[PDB]
Formats: C-alpha cells, structure tokens, sequence
RNA sequence: GCUAAACCUAGCCCCAAACCCACUCCACCUUACUACCAGCAACCUUAGCCAAACCAUUUACAUAAAGUAUAGGCGAUAGAAAUUGUGGCGCAAUAGAUAUAGUACCGCAAGGGAAAGAUGAAAAAUUAUAACCAAGCAUAAUAUAGCAAGGACUAACCCCUAUACCUUCUGCAUAAUGAAUUAACUAGAAAUAACUUUGCAAGGAGAGCCAAAGCUAAGACCCCCGAAACCAGACGAGCUACCUAAGAACAGCUAAGAGCACACCCGUCUAUGUAGCAAAAUAGUGGGAAGAUUUAUAGGUAGAGGCGACAAACCUACCGAGCCUGGUGAUAGCUGGUUGUCCAAGAUAGAAUCUUAGUUCAACUUUAAAUUUGCCCACAGAACCAAAUCCCCUUGUAAAUUUAACUGU
RNA sequence: GACCAAUCUAUCACCCUAUAGAAGAACUAAUGUUAGUAUAAGUAACAUGAAAACAUUCUCCUCCGCAUAAGCCUGCGUCAGA
C-alpha cells in the first residue's frame, strides 16, 4: 500500500502574507497571515504530508513458517485436496461448478499449479470466466490468497516443489551475499 | 421554504353520519412576502382573534396602520374563497379562530455610518396567516367569580393527604 | 545546563580515539572455535585453512569494512585439541603456534592488503 | 474531509433529554444545558444525605410533639423505651402516633413508669425492688 | 432527576401475594441471526438453555423467530400490558441467562 | 544534537565527546580529570598523582554520552595492541 | 455530505418514533399481530393459574355469537358462551353469599 | 443540524473483483523462485522511493535529491520550504533531550 | 408553521506516461488595440531570518561506505571520495486547486481576493415532498424569593439545601482575562536508547550492520494561533516638500515687500457634532488680499533615499522611516487553548546558571524485574572553650536496596 | 491500565453489527474564521412648502447661475411591468 493523499499546508496555499487589521488597532481578534488553520479555505495544521509507505520486509523463516502454518490449517480443517493433473474433459465452467458442489468442497476453491506454462487450455478456459475459483502457478502462492478463500487444489508436482522449497528454508547457511547470485550447491 | 397553509386547504373527512354534528368548517389563507414588520402584524392579529369577520373589518377600515389594509383584502379574500369554494352560504357566520405573523426572506443592505464603518440593514419581510371556522363566535371566558375561588381552595384543602408515612 | 560549561566540555581532550580510523583490527578466533568447526563437518582439515574456506564454513564472520585486514589467532582451546592441518592466520603467538605444530600442523601467517 | 464526525446530535439529544423541563436557554442551548445537567446531578447526588438528615428531624419532631401531646419529653421518653430493652426506631415511632395513638399512649406510660423506677430506685438504691419493669433480662 | 422524570407508588398489579401466585411474565420472542457473530450468545441459548428455561415454568410460552437480524432483540410483555424491549448484542449465555 | 541530519536523514555524533571521552563495550565511560596540564607546581604530590589517573562516568553522564553518540562507535576493538584490549568485557557481576 | 450511515439509520429510526408519537394508530387486537399462538398460548393461560382442564370446552367457552355471526358474514363472501356464562355467574353469585352469609 | 435525513442507496461491492481475487497473488516469489526479483520490486508507486519507508523529513530530501532536477520551480520552492521547515522543527524543537 | 435543514456533480492532489503551445480578416512599444516618413539599449560574489539562549568567523538547496575521515569563536555545528550496483484503505461546495474566475471590490499605481446550483422519465409534468431536526418568533405573557437544580410533595410556586465553567496562582462567583446559541473547520508529525511479543541461535537479516546470548520484525513517545523587525526589486511627487516651462487671478476705498476691505488663501477662540454633514464639518470675532501671494497644465527629485524658511515635519487616511513580493508556518524564558467512558499510584532539602517569569543536576513520583532487610528499636556508645539528635538486637510489622526507562514537581 | 461513537480496507453479514490495519480518528471556551438568527429596538436617523380644475395660482430664500479646460460615459425622455 501507497498512500497518495496530499493536504496544503498554510505555506504552500495560494495568497496571504500581509497583515489585517493590525494588533493594537481594530479591536478584533489578533491575528497574522490569512489561511491559517483557524481560518476558513486555510491550509491544514497537521495532515497527511506526501505519499507515504507503510513497507517493511521480514525474515523468509517467518513467511516459510506462515505458509506452513496455512497449509496445515487447509489441511486439519477438511479444506486441502491433492491431485495429479488440473485436466477436464471437456472445459465448461458449469462441469466445474457442479462437480465441485457435488464433492461438498465449498464456493471458492483456490486452485494452483507450477511452472504456468504447461497449463491445459481446458482449465484456463474454465477458470477465466468465473469469479470464485483461479489459477495460480506454485510460485505466487501467499497466506491471504488461501486464507480468501475456502478450500486448496495441489497435485504431486506441485505439493513437491512446495515441500522443497520451504524446506530448503530450514537447515542452511547465512545469506552472505543476495541468493541471486548462482551459488555452487544451489542450483 | 415551506408552503403548507396553502395545501391545508385541500384536507378531505369521510362523510359524515345522520347521527353527528354539524361540524363547523374551517378556512385557511395566507399571502405570502408582505414588505412589512412581524410584530405589528402579530399586534394586529391579537387584536383580530376572538371577534367576528364583520367587527374585525370594521376596525380594520379604521385602524392606522399599514397592515390594516392588508389583513383586510387577506380577510376579504379568504371570505370570498369559503363562500365560493369551500360551499358557505353564511357570510357573516364566520368568526377568527387562528392569527399569527411570522418573518419571510430578508435581504441585505448598507447604511453607512459617520466613520470608516457601517451596519447590516437587513429588508424584513414577514407573512400573515388566518383561520375562519364556521358558526357564530363563541363567547369570552368569563373571570372566575369568588365561589369558583371557595370552591378551588375546598378542593385543595380536602385532597390533601398525610406526607412521608404509611 | 543553563549556560554553565556542559561536564561534556570541563573535561580536557586526549588522544583516545585519534588514530582509531588506521588501527588494523582481526577478529578473534579461537583454537575451540577451530576444533568445534572441524568436528561438525564444515571447514574440512583436508585442504589448506585458507580465508576462504573459513568465510565459506562461517566460523568467523568478518567484514572488509572496517579497517580489517584479515583474522588473528587466540589461545583459548590449547588443551583437547587435535587437528593437524595447515591454518594460515594473520597473526598467532608462540603458546598456540606450538600447541598447533605438536599436532602435526603448518602454522603460517600472511597479509591482505584492502582491496 | 476524512472520517470527519457524523455522529454528534445523538449525544445533543442525549445531553439535553434531562433538561426537558428547564427555563431560559437551558432547555435548548447545549453549551449551558451541559452545566444545568452537570449540576443537578451533582445535587441530586449530594441531597441523599440531605434527605435522610430531614427525614430523622422530621421524625424526630414528630416524636416530641407526639410526647408533648401525651405530656412527656423526647429525651426522657427516649432514655425510658431504652431503659427497657425495647428498641424501636424512630419511623415506627413516628407511624404508631400517626396511626396508633393508643399504643403511643401505652409507650408513654411504660416510659413515665420507667422513669418513676429509675428515680425511686436513685433515691432509695433500691433494696430491694430493683423495680418491677427494670431489671433487663441476661442473655449468653 | 425525579422532578424531570414519572413516579409511581408501589403496589401490586392483583394483590396476587393473597391468594393464587400467578407469572407477570407473558411471552418472549427472541430474534436470533443463522449467520452472524452478533448473536452467538443467543444461538447458544436457544441451544442448550432454552429448553430449559421454558420446562421451569410452564406458565410461558416463548417463540423462536430465526431470521435474518443484525441485532437480537428480547420482547418481555406483561399481563398488564407493558412491554420490554431489550436488546441481546454479544453477550455471554450466562449473561443472557441472568438477564 | 541534531536529531535528522539535512543531507541524508540520520543522527550526528558530537565530535566533542569522541575527543574528551572513550567508549567501551562493557557500558562504561572512561575520561580525565581536568587540570591535570595546569598549575602543577602548586599542587602537593597526592593530588597531582590522583588527577593523574583516569576516572569512569555516572550512568546519567553514560547515558548522555550515549545519546549523543550513534551505534557506529559501540563495535568493539580487536586493536593489535591495545592497552584497553582487557576492559571491553566485564566479568564476575550478580547484579 | 458527511460520510456516515450508521448515524443516519439511527435517526431515521428516531424519525420512524417520532411518527409513531405523532398519529398513534388505533390499538389492534393481539391475535392479528405477526407473532402470536393460539393452542400454545391457552396452554400456557391454563398452566399460569395453577389447574388442570379440558382444551375444548376451554376453546368453546371463548366463541361468543357475534363472533360467529360475523365469521358465518365474512364466509358467505363453535357453539356458543350462554349456558357456560350462565352458569358460571350463578355459581360465582352462589358461592360469594354463601361466603358473605358465613364471614358476616 | 449537521447530521441529513435520506439514508444513502444501497452501496454495491463485488467481493470477488479481479483485483480483491488476485490482491496479493504472486507475491513471496523469492522464498520459492529461487530468489529471482525481490517484492520491492513489485508495488507500484513513486520512482524516488519503492521499498524504503523512511520518514517525512527523510522522504521529502530523497525526493528531492531524486526528483529535484526535473521538479517545477513552485514545487521545488515549496518542497524546499517544507523540508527547511521539518529540520527546524525536529533538530531543534520537541521535547525529551 | 414562518423562518429553516439534507441532497452531489462540476472539479480538485499524488505519482504511475509522453517532453508542450504558438498567424483565417484587419490592431497593437506613439497614449497599446493608433495604415503611413531622417538615429544610447546585454553579460554583475544575493542578502537576510534563525541556532549557538546576544552575536561578528559560522547555520542545510537506488543501498552501503558514513553520519567516518575532515573542517569548525576546535563550540554550536558542517560533512566527501577511493570502492560498490492507466489507480486511489484521497477530497464531495466552510473539504477539494482561490477559482462557475484571477470576477467585482480597495485603487492613480505595484499589490490582495468568494458563493452562486440541489426532486426526476416528460417543466412543451403546474403540482408538488410529507409535515417531523438546531439557532429568532406564533399556536401559549407574566402572579412573593433570590445560579434557575435537587429531596420531594396528592400539587407548578409555597417547605430545607447549596457562592457558574476553563486558565493562572499558595489561595476564587469574586469586581483577572475568555464567552449569544446553533452548523462546519480547528491544535502531538518521530529519535540513540529502552519495554512487550514473534523467528533463528553463538547467529540471525533478501551483501553493507551488531556478536563473553545476540540480532531481526511488529506494537508504543516528542502541539496551534500571536508581534515589533531586516534583506533585493518593483509601485508610488494626480495630496503633501522642492524645482522647471508656458498661462490665469487679485472689486473698491485711504494713499511703500503702505493701511481697511470683495473674491480668494489658512484657521488663534466659542458652541454644535463624537458610529456625526465629515475615517477632520458648520458663523464671527481672525492675518494678508500688486506680492516671500494663490492656482489651471505638464515634466523632474523615492527610502542606506527624496525634500525640508528644521516642523528630525511630509513622501496617498496609521512615516523615529508607506505597502507588496520571496527568505519568515521567522524567532520569542511571554498571554490564550490543547476534544469520549472508567480504575490505581501520585507535593519537592539544595546547588549551578549574563540567573531567580526560564533551564540542568540532585531530591519527590510512576512502570517491569533480581535481591533482603526498611521504620519506632534497649544496655550502651557520641566535646574543653532545654524541648533534644545518631546507631540500636527481641518486638509490631512488610517494607527497603538495586537494575532499565522516562514525563511531571 | 481496561473499553469505545465515525470512516476506508480483507472477511458469511444485509433493518446495522464482529476480528485486524489509519488517523485530517471524538469540542461548554483559544477578545478563533464562515452562514443565519436574538440584545439594546421597533429606541437613535431620516425626508415631502400650501390650495386646487392637477390647467393653474400663492408664501419664502439665494455668493448663486450660465458655457468651458480637468473628470464620467447615457446615468429622473417614451414604450410594458415592478
Ligand atoms: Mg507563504
Ligand atoms: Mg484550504
Ligand atoms: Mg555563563
Ligand atoms: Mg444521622
Ligand atoms: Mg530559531
Ligand atoms: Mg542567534
Ligand atoms: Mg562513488
Ligand atoms: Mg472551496
Ligand atoms: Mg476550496
Ligand atoms: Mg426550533
Ligand atoms: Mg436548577
Ligand atoms: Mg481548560
Ligand atoms: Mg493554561
Ligand atoms: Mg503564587
Ligand atoms: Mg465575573
Ligand atoms: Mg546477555
Ligand atoms: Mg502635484
Ligand atoms: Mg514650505
Ligand atoms: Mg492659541
Ligand atoms: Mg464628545
Ligand atoms: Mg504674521
Ligand atoms: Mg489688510
Ligand atoms: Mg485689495
Ligand atoms: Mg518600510
Ligand atoms: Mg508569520
Ligand atoms: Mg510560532
Ligand atoms: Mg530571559
Ligand atoms: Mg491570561
Ligand atoms: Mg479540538
Ligand atoms: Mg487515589
Ligand atoms: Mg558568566
Ligand atoms: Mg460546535
Ligand atoms: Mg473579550
Ligand atoms: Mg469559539
Ligand atoms: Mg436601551
Ligand atoms: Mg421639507
């Protein structure tokens, strides 16, 4: 999130500077630069000043041990589902729906792949022209998209790569240097 | 803004019974952004309530003041609309029920005083509404005599009960 | 303090920390230290201790900020230790130079210059 | 504006809901209704022990002039229906005179013969009568 | 505040204390939301209390309505005719119980 | 003090203390008592050797020091040789 | 244009009230209102006073003539209360002289 | 009065946007992509700042110091008295020192 | 019910992306919207406010190195490189750009600056929604007496009670300031360090920084309005002071920078006026009225300056030095204020300070924690030139020391 | 220290409520600003000479009036409604 809001402050408003009615003279009440805070169309004492950033990173160990976290509450609550093949055997969205309404499963079930290039079209096509379920490859898989929605898809591929990757987290040396560089053991 | 005396005029009752009064039937008129002040018009109201239509234009045709020749065409007006469309064949068997005179939209302007000032000169502007019911006037509530003063105080003596105990 | 001389003022000046930005600083590194990293596998006895391989292990994380210019050697595990293998460090004693040599090692000292 | 208030004249009726009955602008200006709201119950806080204090005189009023009718005093007629285990409040009192003039006559009686006691028995020091409604009963 | 509010003097409604004891107490309609956090003590009680509450005293007949409601609602009517329309918004089955 | 600096946005050091102080590890302020240059004929022996010696600082004068010092100069110092190399960790303390 | 709706669902409530305050409708009898019973709620009048009767003649006993005459007027578009009332009165009548002639 | 009368219509939102769908999809990719781009590099925003919180003070000199060759001569001069502004009042005014 | 109350759509701020506009017809540097005829034009160290409690040298215009070196009345402060690598958790007519428009209005001039509107499918719908919601009034004027309220009372008054709020200060209705209500706007942004909870551990963080149990990440803490006054350039001699060119005025009477007296120039005094005729007026008594006299027109003298028969007077109503712009949201030991509910703890010996209306330390007080002794204590002990006081076991108790914080006195 | 009126965001709600993220997050006062309205107040200030057939006549005052340089731009004539 980037904030974008932007007040004008009693400097940065257009006009003012002079002085009406001076102190000792009228008998009203003291004052300076027109627009200030106590005026009205003045400029705002304290507000929102730019666009601020509320970023902030944290540790990979921690996002590895939310996603686990996510994953075991999918899978206790009766919501995980394994597979072998995103496949169908024609590509209708209303095959889909009613299969999955059969199988008791929920309303929105998140399904995810890898790689997002042997994705089949029967699939993609059954999935973009819904508002409950999508696809999502292995690699942008988050806590807020499985805590979204009801239940999870994976297949063997899938659940493979996940257990590697998030256990490669654990039992491993000190960054040193950005993990982009090629390194000789990892790959 | 808020015109509502006008629309009064076009309340409906379901018929009435055989066995049921006759129920006198009431008048309602206003003219609406009147160059005059409220409490005149209010001082003329009050002079205008429990009297009659012939008595309150007979003061009206002798009464020096602006107003006066307003409220009477707003009388005369009003008479002529509960003769013609609200069905009265008396005309001199109405009396002033309601009569009050409230400020309208006022303007604005300068009067320049003797030095580097001046002050608001607001045009007040004020309205004037009436209510004529139907049948004679009734009569003034005449002063408690001495016996209704016994009586009251027999009363409050006699209802008077013992305080903080059973 | 109102307007007084401050007590960080009162007190005169010295020469603590003048030359503090040229004064060569090593990371310890204990004898322990090399016996513990050789018992759980890293930094293997079999090849050269070469900075390298002591940065590759991570034993002793130094930083070429900082005006260091390389490691030095402690003599805290001079007893319970048998590790036999060259070790080049830039700085030792004769206490732990022999406790290495005794042991069938090559103890040898180098310099790295910044860059 | 940014989540600017929009939930102000609940509290203006709130406030002024206890001050439907008031005169002047206190019964329509916020600004003074505050105060008048603020300082009636402060009163009506305080005048408990107002209350009660003026209950206990009133009561106690009651009580002498109920004596005085029958021809005795307050403090006496106090100290004899104490000189014999009979505890009584003064409501009661106050409602037996009230409602009860005949069993007020009786304590009056009770309390004179008592005080009769105690003074024979100050005189004489007893030996040996002890008085015949004097003498509390013991208990353990 | 007594002056700025109605007093009434104690007494009862049949002098019911003489003879028979007959329940003030008329009906109570309780207003409970399926879906809703805001009435999870209610659903509760409805639940595993209710039942209860209503075999103490068969002198009372309670209704269930179950519909779709933000705020659950108590309706207490009396013999006499008035009328004490609470509110139930989170609280606790003991709470709800109480009151 | 300078809380923000105008060119990058971070905390200024007051080179003064540096100069007239000397941080240590172990949370101690090390300095010397003044007139130890000054009007040294006059002074009798015992006062010249105790002003002669270096003294450490008060916690309220420590936390000062640190507030006006950024974390750069708490590392520590593996000097080569050093007089202070034994002062940097305290032991033996229970509170 | 103030961004609140939960503020104006509360007055518009306070103006539904004030409504209801202004022309209060004539009261409607308790039967036509939405919640409501009939052979659970004379259960429960039954269970209230402490007894044990029959459901029917209850039922019955609560029919008057008008009624059914209006009802037989309405389906041109179930006995009667006068034995039980009578009855009832004579015995009502009955045992308060006795209990008049035996207190006084 | 301050408070309207008619209540507001009846306001629509669709829970399952394509945005509220896809609202933090394919983020974490470096965890599990063998660390390829870093999430800072995926918000989309000002050019001066992608991945730095900072302050306010800190914020207006980097913009400054990042955008200030391009800026108007208005908004440079009012980007610069806003900054002179916050250092005199944060490097001298407060309290706790 | 008169007066009132709401509508929200035109448009605004942020970057995300490209680098923009610019002669149909006549007219525009002379007096701008003027068809027409013999004469030099350019390049300039910005100052200043403010902080060091004054102030002169001083004070700002991707990441890491690093807030290091270094410079600095060596004090307040300043501070580098080598190396490195196509929508809004925005605003919805007191908000948003001042904007329906840079519109009148102040104005000779630089210069400053706001609102227009509200039901919709048919206004070429007659015809009106549902009255209800603040401030001022009518429906409906008061009926012993006294902070406008309570206990009450069968009842309004009658019975008893109590000295408006906030700020200051040892002390308040005090007669110390603030206040006519209503609707809108309006005043705590975060820091080396510290506390709590997450993840890993002699390591963690998505290079850099810290390591004799440490780091990372989150949560939590640093107000507004208010002068006098300076810098640089515009605008200002159409009124006032002076100068320049060409013009105009001065009856009559007595008889010369002569005298009285018209017009005319100024106003020594009374009275009225004091929010008036006027943000400097009305009558005579007043001095002059062929001369240092007044004035119509135009041009010149502009602030560190001009002018000045010096009044240190005037320079566009306020000149011990006129206003504007940008530095200035200047500063200020100083007046004023600093917004919902409830619980608990909560009063100080003194010292320094170009200082006693302000600041620091100390002392009092608050939070989380580790330790054991905290107070009255009994024999006794504690000086040559009266009440008293210090240590003080058993004894009542449960209080005291320290660590890490930080506001308040 | 424990709660909490309003808004936007992600979550079933949906006669109006819950979990976390934000404060331009909450007015009896700052001789505070904008809009209307009480208060003195219907009080201070105020004009238009008389008769009449509205043809006309009568009473009083005048250092004022005529044209023009300076200055304004249609600013008490007709037509219809205010
Ligand atoms: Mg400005
Ligand atoms: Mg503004
Ligand atoms: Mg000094
Ligand atoms: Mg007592
Ligand atoms: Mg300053
Ligand atoms: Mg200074
Ligand atoms: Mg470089
Ligand atoms: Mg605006
Ligand atoms: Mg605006
Ligand atoms: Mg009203
Ligand atoms: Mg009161
Ligand atoms: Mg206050
Ligand atoms: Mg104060
Ligand atoms: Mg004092
Ligand atoms: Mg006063
Ligand atoms: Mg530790
Ligand atoms: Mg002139
Ligand atoms: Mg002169
Ligand atoms: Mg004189
Ligand atoms: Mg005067
Ligand atoms: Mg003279
Ligand atoms: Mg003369
Ligand atoms: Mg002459
Ligand atoms: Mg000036
Ligand atoms: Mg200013
Ligand atoms: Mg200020
Ligand atoms: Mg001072
Ligand atoms: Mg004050
Ligand atoms: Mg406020
Ligand atoms: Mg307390
Ligand atoms: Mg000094
Ligand atoms: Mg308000
Ligand atoms: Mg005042
Ligand atoms: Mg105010
Ligand atoms: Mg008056
Ligand atoms: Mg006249």
């Amino acid at each position: 999130r980037i904030s974008y809001a932007k007040t004008k402050t009693r400097a940065e408003v257009r006009g003012g500077g002079r002085k009406p009615w001076p102190q000792k003279g009228t008998g009203r009440a003291r004052h300076g630069s027109i627009r200030s805070p106590l005026w009205r169309g003045g400029g705002v004492a304290h507000g929102p000043r730019g666009p601020t950033s509320y970023y902030y990173m944290l540790p990979m160990k921690v996002r590895a041990l939310g996603l686990k976290v996510a994953l075991t509450v999918k899978l206790a609550q009766d919501d995980l589902h394994i597979m072998d093949s995103l496949e169908l055997p024609t590509g209708d969205p209303q095959y889909l729906t009613e299969l999955a309404h059969y199988r008791r499963w929920g309303d929105s079930v998140l399904l995810v792949d890898l790689t997002h290039e042997e994705m089949p079209q029967s699939i993609v096509e059954a999935t973009s022209r819904l508002k409950t379920f999508n696809l999502i490859p292995a690699v942008g898989l988050n806590v807020h998209s499985m805590l979204k929605h009801q239940t999870l898809v994976l297949t063997l591929p899938t659940v493979a790569f996940l257990e590697d990757k998030l256990l490669w987290q654990d039992s491993r040396y000190r960054p040193l240097y950005p993990f982009s560089l090629p390194y000789s053991d990892f790959p | 803004i808020s015109r509502k005396w006008e629309k009064k005029n076009k309340i409906v009752y379901p018929p009435q019974l055989p066995g049921e009064p006759r129920r006198p039937a009431e008048i309602y008129h206003c003219r609406r952004q009147i160059k005059y002040s409220k409490d005149k018009m209010w001082y003329l109201a009050k002079l205008i309530r429990g009297m009659s239509i012939d008595q309150a234009l007979a003061q009206l045709e002798f009464n020096d003041k602006k107003g006066a020749k307003i409220i009477k065409e707003v009388l005369l007006e009003a008479q002529d609309m509960a003769v013609r469309d609200h069905n009265v064949e008396f005309r001199s068997n109405l009396y002033i029920a309601e009569s009050t005179s409230g400020r309208g939209q006022c303007l604005k302007r300068i009067r320049y005083h003797g030095r580097g000032r001046f002050g608001i000169m607001e045009k007040v502007y004020c309205h004037y509404f009436v209510k004529l019911v139907e049948g004679p006037p009734p009569p003034p509530e005449p002063p408690k005599t001495a016996v209704a003063h016994a009586k009251e105080y027999i009363q409050q003596l006699r209802s008077r009960t013992i305080v903080h105990t059973l | 303090e109102g307007g007084q001389t401050p007590f960080y003022i009162r007190i005169p000046k010295y020469g603590f920390n003048e030359g503090h930005s040229f004064r060569r600083q090593y990371k310890p590194l204990s004898l322990n230290r090399l016996q513990y990293l050789i018992d759980l596998g890293r930094v293997d006895p079999s090849q050269p201790i070469d900075l390298t391989q002591l940065v590759n292990g991570r034993g002793v994380t130094i930083q070429p900020l900082k005006r260091d210019y390389g490691v030095q050697l402690v003599e805290e595990g001079a007893d319970t230790f048998t590790a036999k293998v060259n070790i080049e460090v830039q700085l030792a004693s004769e206490l732990a130079i022999a406790a290495i040599e005794k042991n069938g090692g090559v103890v040898t000292t180098a310099f790295y210059d910044p860059r | 504006l940014r989540n600017r208030v929009t939930d102000r004249y609940f509290r203006i009726q709130e406030v002024l809901k206890h001050a439907r009955h008031f005169r002047g602008r206190k019964n329509r200006c916020y600004r003074l209704a505050v105060r008048t709201v603020i300082r009636a119950f402060v009163k009506c806080t305080k005048a408990r022990y107002l209350k009660k204090k003026n209950m206990r005189t009133l009561w106690i009023n009651r009580i002498t002039a109920a004596s005085q009718e029958h021809g005795l005093k307050y403090p006496a007629l106090i100290g004899n229906l104490v000189k014999c285990q009979v505890e009584l409040n003064r409501k009661v009192l106050a409602d037996l005179a009230i409602y009860e003039p005949k069993t007020f006559k009786s304590l009056a009686a009770l309390a004179s013969r008592r005080r009769h006691e105690g003074f024979a028995a100050a005189l004489g020091d007893g030996k040996e009568p002890e008085g015949i409604f004097s003498r509390v009963v013991q208990y353990h | 505040t007594a002056r700025g509010t109605p007093s009434r003097f104690l007494a009862s409604v049949l002098h019911n204390g003489l003879g028979r004891y007959v329940q003030q107490l008329q009906r109570l309609s309780f207003s409970v939301s399926r879906d809703g956090a805001s009435s999870r003590g209610a659903r509760e009680f409805v639940e595993r209390e209710v039942i209860d509450f209503a075999r103490r005293n068969p002198g009372v007949v309670i209704y269930v309505n179950s519909r779709p409601c933000c705020v659950p609602r108590v309706v207490a009517e009396y013999l006499n005719g008035a009328v004490r329309e609470e509110s139930i918004h989170c609280k606790s089955v003991e709470e709800i119980s109480t009151l | 003090l300078t809380y923000f600096s105008a060119r990058k946005g971070k905390r200024k050091t007051v080179k003064a203390v540096i100069d007239r102080f000397l941080r240590l590890h172990c949370g101690l302020w090390v300095r010397r008592k003044a007139g130890y240059k000054k009007k040294l004929w006059k002074k009798t022996p015992a006062r010249k050797k105790r002003l002669r010696e270096f003294v450490f600082c008060n916690k309220t004068q420590s936390k000062l020091l640190d507030k006006m010092t950024t974390s750069f100069w708490k590392r520590r110092n593996w000097y080569v040789d050093d007089p202070y190399q034994k002062y940097h960790d305290r032991t033996n303390l229970k509170v | 244009v103030k961004k609140g709706f939960r503020a104006a669902f509360r007055f518009q409530k306070e103006l539904e009230r004030q409504r209801l305050l202004r022309c209060p409708p004539p009261p409607v009898r308790r039967s036509e209102k939405p919640n409501w019973d009939y052979h659970a709620e004379i259960q429960a009048f039954g269970h209230r006073l402490q007894e044990n009767f029959s459901l029917d003649l209850l039922k019955t006993a609560f029919v008057n003539s008008c009624y059914i005459k209006s009802e037989e007027a309405k389906r041109q578009q179930l006995k009667s209360n006068q034995e039980l009332s009578e009855q009832g009165t004579s015995f009502s009548q009955t045992c308060l002289t006795q209990f008049l002639e035996d207190e006084y | 009065i301050g408070i309207r009368l008619t209540l507001p219509p009846p306001k629509v939102v669709d829970r399952w946007n394509e945005k509220r769908a896809m609202f933090g999809v394919y983020d974490n990719i470096g965890i599990l992509g063998n660390f390829e781009k870093h999430p800072k590099e995926l918000i989309r925003g000002p050019i001066w700042l992608r991945g730095w919180k900072g302050n306010e003070l800190q914020r207006c000199i980097r913009k400054r110091k990042m955008v200030g060759s391009r800026m108007f001569a208005d908004d440079l001069h009012n980007l610069n008295k806003r900054i002179r502004y916050l250092y005199k009042h944060f490097n001298r005014h407060g309290k706790f020192r």
